[PDB]
């Protein structure tokens, strides 16, 4: 008996099982849909300070690997499932996934209903946290902690995930047979996309370096005019966690993009930042998206697509300025998902078209991109 | 983008009559496009030959045809009421083979009936075998290494070059039907021979193994605008090499990375863009190797499937419904999603919160001689569903929800016997139908996860929760009812485990079990499916039992309530039948003002459909479940009757712990059903009941029998003994004792009683003789010979029963006519597997007005006071699964083994059994040579029937002492040899050809035995055969009839009714 407790600032309390690392985690609770892809889902950097919930009962039926892996480490704050399986069985395990959290550092509790959980912020809306997993777990203790978090309105995580120096990235997409290639050789890849880390995930770079994108990598505070001096062919705004709204260096950055022609393209952190800089105003949904069967319409094509969400806050569409048209809308909540500046050459969408985990009917927002790119260059 | 307008009226091809590989879930199917169809605006139009069906309800449709599914009669309608369109994605196989007839004999070209939901060239490319390998290719996803054969000789060279062992796949054929796994060349020409024959198309694709991999299935809707969604994903239990209608399957799919999961998404979708499915759903079957993530293409079903209802149950996401409307011109985008009060669209991928279990039904202990290995050919005859949260606790409540008289993992063999590890690994490594339960065996025998996987090829993430489980019933064996704390007990009904397991276990009743759950308050929850994960809110109360923290039952205070109890997975005798009877209670009574609760758990079902009731829990029917549910719903009252066998056997149970029973009650249900108790009433009545005994000892039958008189009806599986020497043999090979009435007419009759009244629904007379089952046999309302006086002795008969055994709704009684004297053989308190036949036939919706009787409505308060009596003839016919199982002896006799009936409809009795007899797919001609064999009883009448065959121009064959009779009366047939007898035999002549139709009847085990040769060419080689001589009189009447010459609507049936 290896007890853990998941409290919320409202008093909610779900006693189950620890089955990570033994400690406490404090962030916002969040639930996630995905049927498949928890490993994918806990290591993106945009849950960082999140405590994700997997509404499919059984988590972990395949291990891990590092194949996997959406970034260096897992971002997750914590774990909360219903079901961790007796054992993983796939042949691409090389881990377990208790031993994996457990390794990775991370609070996790196993045997609570989620879907009461799921049922509650969802009629509720989001709601702080708080998982304690060890000999005697303090209630009172876990709800105060829940109740000291800040919150992620107005909080910059973009900052605090960011790499420290810029960085070079030239590796590819997975294949079943060949796994994860080895790095391309720069002079095999004609476009050079300067990617602005605010969190990405490992595939949108691999996706981009299989459309013949070479990349630089920088931090979030990277200055426009360092950026300009590298004389891209077109420049990458990726998803990232927290609230965009405090990134005043990106946004600034990014105006400063807007009144040149490089294309610009952004991925939720990226798409919301973009619109900020446009003028838009962002808002903190009331639970958000996450999952990977959200429908979402390209409105210039009447058509649906399938796709992969993980974000918390969104574009109010009502407050846009002319100068950005409306390209996406999601079926389930008819919330903004795409727009594109009708003056210059940046666009972005909300959800995440490098899907990882998740269907992949948006790659094609991507091709768009290289379009861009390639006509800028004709230039 | 919205409804197609130059568009009208569709006509909807029906399944037919319920047969294995092709059942109920072509009911549901078919019911939702009505339902989708006519919400939408459209005239519809549709043919079922199979009765038993909501779809063929009037009220279901504009232009209902029951009427035998041939493109000859189906153009009689077309013809008739000219529709615009056809979609013939929702009758299953036989819907896709007519709408390609009817292509083919150009009728939709004739009438300019355009093709909805699945162009006919689409589905010829996803139905031959051939076009859809090279269609893989050509999207460059992975097929089994294989060959395309059209004849025998191309078949060898194939094997020749895949080796064995190979599977073989007709084209043009679903459920594995004319198709097998060859492990050597005989059974190669065997299987070989069977579906180059079944196939439409003469057509085979062998391939190479690939027994043992992973087999996963994945349900998708495409609309025009080429939106494209998955349903549901599923992933069987067990592995390639047992047809996924054999197998335990679970949705969502367990075992496969994201990444993995991705591909066989894509590869999905890009097969239906391929086979140009652009207007509905379809299912895509795949292999993986679980070794390395390999993934193979096996097959595509353009249509609704088995699979796809199981997904609509699972995800709450109406696949049918959808594709309908899809069909007509909507996308799925501008649909609203079902369950989550039409706020989100139908274009989106669901997510579930559970897991989800299907278990086979089988009945190999119907079919002795049948071989009773699963494989690629379905033997299933039905399927039940589970939820739970978890795949333990969904998979508990399967096995205890599929009627076997399971409470779960019950053993198979004795922890002592030492050959138990022999036996375990036998049925493990080829699996039976008790596989799942031997697995367990397995485990307290000593085996380990990696020697079962060895030996079975189930994912060991299966087998491991399976042996945790068998690991926690040794601990409750030990530790006994006196450690089954709170804590504990718990933890195991969190893993699903029954109270009647747990019992058994600690060795006390289950009803101790109970009491202390109830002591610890330890109660389920009950979780609603919505499509979404919990996602978005529901208003829909489709409700499943768990043992979590929040109950979602949210029970009104409001109403009055009634709940029906289903009947749980269909087995033979047990069919679709009862559900239609389940289905009409919670109709008319919902209609009427109360809050109607459905519980039941078959997937393929319209009870299980959301739409059907206010209220759904998708639970096993025991009585676990089902005063969980009472507790929390405190209904006005409980209907037990309507569910066949399953409720029936609760009833009393149900009463004892105070559930409130409407109708007939559970006391009156037991003097019905105890033959003791039976046998007072009659007397009480002073009826007439066949003599009768109960032998204990042999010797005590051996006397008992002088005294009732032979022949006798030994029933402990029935038999006819005819002899003393008979007897002995009997038992030794082996109780009651009846005499047998040897050439008698069976009769039933269907009635209703509310205490002041009875209502006889339909008297049928059966034509052939008691002594068939009557589930086996097929029947006329009206009587065809009975006299009317004789009818009114039975009226009346029915009527002190009734009133005698105190029926409030529904009750069927059994008699037997023998030298115009009426004979009782049973009385069944509760609603009979005739209801929708009679009902159809007479335009009175019995179960809806005994329902009402139940509910308390009166037969004089609803207006329903006089027995009905058609002015044309209706006649039922059924469909036996002989042909699936061809070790059996095609043999009519006292036990039930038919799957399905259709039903007939005629100015006369030649006319209605022509049409039930085409209808049933019998292959009779008009003319050729027939092929007389009866035995001596038959001698007689024998040349009445030979002279009428004369007249139709038919030529004759006759055994031996047929021939003699046939000589001395006049008729000079060819003579034709025994096997014995020498060459050439019948055996011969059947295999050549030269028959087309065959009358073979026999008498004495013994006798039996031998004549086995000839049914057994005779269904092989599809010839038409009669094995009794009422049957191949009445064969003989429809002769003279012509079933494709008129057609009748329903509501035209119904009109001329006065
Ligand atoms: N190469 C193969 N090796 C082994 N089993 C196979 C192979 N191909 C198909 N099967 C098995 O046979 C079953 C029936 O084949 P399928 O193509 O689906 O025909 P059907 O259309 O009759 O349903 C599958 O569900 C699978 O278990
Ligand atoms: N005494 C009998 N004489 C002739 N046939 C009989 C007799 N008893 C039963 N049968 C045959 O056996 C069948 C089944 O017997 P029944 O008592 O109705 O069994 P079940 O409960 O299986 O429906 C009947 O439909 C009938 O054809
Ligand atoms: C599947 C049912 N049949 C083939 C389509 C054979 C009984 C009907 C003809
Ligand atoms: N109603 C039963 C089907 C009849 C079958 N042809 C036979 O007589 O054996
Ligand atoms: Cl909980
Ligand atoms: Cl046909
Ligand atoms: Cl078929
Ligand atoms: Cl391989
Ligand atoms: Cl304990
Ligand atoms: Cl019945
Ligand atoms: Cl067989
Ligand atoms: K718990
Ligand atoms: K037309
Ligand atoms: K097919
Ligand atoms: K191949
Ligand atoms: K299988
Ligand atoms: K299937
Ligand atoms: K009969
Ligand atoms: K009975
Ligand atoms: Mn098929
Ligand atoms: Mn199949
Ligand atoms: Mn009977």
């Amino acid at each position: 008996i290896k007890s853990a407790l998941l409290v919320l600032e409202d008093g909610t309390q779900f006693h189950g099982r620890a089955i990570g690392a033994t400690g406490s985690a404090v962030g916002e609770v969040v639930f996630n849909t995905s049927m498949t892809g928890y490993q994918e889902i806990l290591t993106d950097p945009s849950y960082s300070r999140q405590i994700v919930t997997l509404t499919y009962p059984h988590i972990g039926n395949v291990g891990t690997n590092d194949a996997d892996e959406e970034s260096s480490q897992v971002h997750a704050q914590g774990l909360v499932i219903r079901d961790l399986p007796l054992i993983a069985s796939n042949f691409r395990n090389t881990e377990d996934l208790s031993s994996y959290l457990k390794r990775h550092n991370i609070v996790a509790i196993a045997d609570i209903d989620t879907r009461k959980l799921t049922r509650l912020l969802r009629e509720k809306g989001a709601q702080n946290g708080c998982i304690i997993a060890g000999d005697n777990p303090d209630a009172a203790l876990a709800l105060e902690k829940a109740r000291a978090f800040p919150g992620l309105n107005g909080m910059d995580l973009a900052k605090e995930v960011t790499t420290a120096e810029a960085y070079s990235w030239t590796q590819g997409s997975w294949t079943l047979t060949g796994g994860l290639p080895q790095a391309k050789k720069e002079d095999e890849l004609p476009f050079h996309v300067v990617a602005y880390d605010f969190g990405a995930k490992r595939n949108i770079l691999r996706m981009l370096v299989d459309r013949g994108c070479r990349l630089t990598i920088v931090p979030a505070q990277t200055s426009a005019e360092d950026v300009l001096k590298m004389n891209p062919d077109g420049i990458f705004l990726s998803n990232g966690p927290g609230d965009p709204a405090p990134c005043d260096y990106a946004i600034t950055a990014i105006q400063k993009f807007l009144e040149t022609d490089i294309p610009v393209f952004g991925i939720c952190l990226g798409h919301q930042l973009l619109a900020l800089a446009s003028g838009a105003k962002t808002v903190k949904m009331k639970f958000g998206h996450h999952g990977g069967n959200h429908p979402v319409k390209d409105v210039e094509k009447n058509v649906v697509m399938i796709t992969a969400q993980n974000h918390g806050f969104a574009v109010d569409e009502a407050t846009l300025p002319a100068n950005l048209r409306v390209t996406h809308k999601s079926l389930f909540d008819g919330t903004l998902q795409g727009i594109h500046r009708t003056d210059k050459p940046a666009f972005s969408f909300q959800g995440n078209p490098e899907a990882s985990p998740g269907p992949h009917d948006a790659a094609p927002l991507f091709d768009h991109f290289i379009e861009l790119i390639e006509q800028y260059r004709k230039t | 983008m919205p409804k197609r307008t130059d568009i009208k009226s569709i006509l909807i091809l029906g399944a037919g009559p319920i047969v294995i590989g092709q059942a109920c879930e072509f009911d549901y199917s078919g019911a939702q496009a009505c339902k989708a169809l006519r919400e939408e605006g459209y005239r519809v139009i549709n043919v079922n030959s199979n009765p038993a069906t909501i779809m063929t309800d009037p009220e279901m449709a504009d232009a209902t045809y029951i009427e035998p599914i041939h493109w000859e009669v189906v153009r009689k309608i077309i013809e008739k009421e000219r529709p615009d369109a056809v979609l013939p994605t929702m009758g299953g196989q036989t819907a896709l083979n007519c709408a390609l007839e009817l292509e083919r004999q150009g009728v939709l070209e004739e009438f300019g009936v355009t093709m909805i939901g699945a162009t006919a060239d689409a589905i010829d490319k996803a139905e031959d075998r051939r076009r859809f390998d090279v269609a893989m290719k050509k999207i460059g996803l992975e097929t089994a290494r294989s060959g395309i054969a059209h004849t025998m000789e191309e078949a060898l060279a194939v094997a020749a070059d895949v080796g064995f062992p190979c599977i073989i796949r007709p084209s043009f054929t679903m459920g594995g039907s004319g198709g097998g796994i060859a492990y050597n060349r005989e059974e190669f020409e065997e299987i070989c021979a069977r579906g180059l024959d079944l196939s439409p198309t003469k057509e085979l694709l062998i391939d190479e193994s690939l027994i043992g991999w992973k087999e996963y299935e994945m349900e998708v809707v495409r609309d025009k605008n080429d939106n494209c969604i998955i349903v549901c994903s599923i992933e069987n239990f067990d592995a390639m090499g047992i047809h996924t209608g054999d197998s335990i399957t679970v949705a969502p799919a367990q075992t496969l990375t994201d990444k993995e999961y991705q591909i066989m998404r894509n590869a999905s979708m890009a097969v239906l863009r391929e086979i140009g499915v652009e207007t509905g759903g379809s299912n895509v079957q795949f292999a993986v190797n679980p070794k390395n993530g390999r993934l193979i293409v096996i097959e595509m079903n353009p249509r609704v499937s088995r699979s796809s209802a199981l997904a609509s149950k699972a995800t709450g996401f109406p696949i049918a419904k959808v594709a309908a409307k899809l069909a007509v011109g909507y996308t799925l985008d501008e649909l609203m999603n079902d369950i989550t009060g039409g706020r989100t669209p139908a274009s989106f991928e669901p997510s579930i919160d559970y897991v989800v279990t299907k278990i086979p039904r089988f009945n190999f202990e119907k079919f002795a001689g049948a071989n009773d290995r699963l494989t690629t050919q379905m033997k299933s005859v039905g399927e039940v569903m589970a939820i739970g949260r978890t795949q333990q606790e969904s998979l508990q409540k399967a096995l205890r929800g599929l009627e076997v008289g399971a409470t779960g993992f019950d053993p198979k063999v004795s922890l002592d016997d030492p050959e138990a590890l022999t036996k375990i690994r036998r049925e493990l490594k080829d699996a039976g139908a008790d596989r799942i339960w031997y697995i367990a065996d397995a485990f307290r025998a000593g085996l380990s996860v990696d020697g079962v996987f060895n030996l079975t090829n189930i994912d060991r993430w299966f087998l491991v929760q399976i042996e945790e489980l068998v690991r926690l019933e040794e601990k409750v064996a030990e530790v006994g009812i006196t450690g089954l704390n709170a804590d504990f007990l718990r933890q195991l009904k969190r893993k699903g485990f029954a109270d009647a397991r747990l019992a058994k276990l600690a060795g006390v009743r289950e009803a101790e079990i109970r009491k202390l759950r109830d002591q610890y308050d330890l109660h389920p929850v009950y979780k609603r499916v919505d499509t979404c994960a919990a996602e978005f809110a529901t208003d829909t109360a489709y409700m499943y039992s768990t043992y979590e923290e929040e109950c979602e039952a949210n029970p009104s205070t409001d109403r009055e309530k009634i709940m029906v109890l289903g009947g749980g997975p269909n087995r033979i005798g047990q069919g679709i039948e009862f559900d239609y009877c389940c289905v009409h209670a919670s109709l008319a009574l919902r209609e009427d003002g109360y809050e109607t609760i459905m519980v039941n758990c078959n997937p393929e079902t319209v009870s299980t459909d959301y739409d059907t009731s206010d209220r759904l829990y998708f639970e096993p029917v025991t009585l676990e479940d089902v005063l969980e549910i009472v507790r929390i719903e405190k209904p006005k009252g409980v209907i037990v009757q309507y569910g066949g066998q399953t409720p029936l056997k609760l009833a009393r149970a149900l009463e004892a712990a105070g559930v409130p029973v409407i109708g007939t009650s559970p006391d009156a249900i037991d003097r019905a059903e105890d033959r003791e108790r039976f046998q007072h009433a009659v007397e009480r009545l002073k009826l007439k009941q066949p003599a009768n005994a109960t032998v204990t000892a042999i010797e005590m039958a051996v006397e008992k029998a002088k005294e009732i008189g032979y022949p006798l009806v030994v029933r402990a599986a029935m038999e006819i003994v005819y002899d003393e020497a008979d007897l002995r043999r009997y038992f030794q090979t082996a109780v009651l004792l009846d005499h047998f009435l040897d050439d008698a007419v069976e009769v039933d009759v269907d009635a209703i009683c509310d205490g002041e009244m009875v209502l006889i629904g339909g008297i049928m007379e059966h034509i052939e003789q008691a002594g068939v089952h009557s589930g086996d046999s097929a029947c006329s309302l009206p009587a065809y010979t009975l006299s009317q006086e004789i009818q009114d002795v039975m009226r009346q008969q029915v009527q002190k029963l009734a009133f005698e055994l105190q029926v409030r709704g529904l009750m069927n009684v059994q008699f037997a006519v023998k030298n115009n004297e009426v004979y009782l053989i049973e009385v069944n308190p509760r609603a009979a597997r005739t209801v929708p036949f009679v009902s159809k036939a007479t335009g009175v919706p019995l179960a809806k007005v005994a329902a009402r009787v139940m509910a308390g409505k009166s037969l004089a308060e609803q207006g329903v006071t006089k027995e009905v009596i058609p002015p044309y003839y209706s006649v039922k016919e059924v469909v036996l699964p002989f042909n699936k199982f061809p070790g059996v002896d095609p043999l009519l006799g006292p036990e039930m083994r038919s799957t399905g009936e259709v039903m007939g409809v005629g100015r006369t009795f030649a006319e209605a059994f022509a049409k039930a007899q085409l209808g049933s797919n019998s292959t009779m001609k008009k003319h050729g040579r027939a092929l007389l064999s009866v035995r001596e009883g038959d001698k007689e009448r024998v040349v009445d029937l030979a002279a009428k065959l004369l007249k139709q121009g038919f030529e004759l064959d006759a055994t031996h002492g047929t021939a003699i009779v046939l000589g001395e009366a006049g008729i000079n047939p060819r003579l034709v040899n025994k096997v014995h007898e020498g060459r050439p035999h019948i055996q011969d002549r059947i295999k050549n050809g030269e028959y087309t139709y065959i009358i073979n009847t026999t008498s004495g085990r013994r006798a039996i035995e031998d004549s086995r040769v000839i049914r057994r060419s005779a269904l092989q080689y599809k010839v038409h055969y009669d094995t009794t001589l009422n049957g191949g009189f009445a064969t003989a009447m429809a002769l003279n009839a012509d079933a494709t010459e008129k057609v009748i609507s329903v509501q035209e049936m119904h009109a001329q009714i006065k």
